[PDB]
């Protein structure tokens, strides 16, 4: 479900990985919408950013 | 108009400092027009032959 099966080229395909250490390196597979949201919703804006904590 | 979260006004770290915590320190200092001052304010005992204000 995750790479398929078969003598077929290894085109890409955009993995969910969570944030972190596999986002390193990858150089050909792509990220998924949900996976940057997560990230940028924990993020500051440049202007009006309301810091917390 | 970036803002956080007031810290106390004991707080002496590296926390960012708010407008709000700011005027809180000073308002207990004394300002240069018209001060209130209370207690035992203490001043150095100039000579007796000083002639200025």
């Amino acid at each position: 479900d995750l790479n398929g099966a078969g003598l077929v080229a290894s085109t890409p395909t955009p993995q969910n990985d969570a944030y972190g250490l596999v986002w390193a390196g990858d150089t050909f597979y792509p990220p998924t919408r949900k996976s940057v949201y997560d990230k940028i919703e924990t993020l500051a804006t440049k202007s009006g950013a309301v810091l917390t904590g | 108009a970036t803002a956080n979260v007031s810290p106390s006004t004991a707080d002496n770290t590296l926390a960012l400092a708010t407008t709000a915590y700011v005027k809180a320190n000073l308002a207990d200092y004394a300002t240069l027009v018209s001060p209130i001052l209370t207690g035992d304010p203490r001043a150095v005992t100039t000579s007796v032959t000083d002639n200025d204000t």
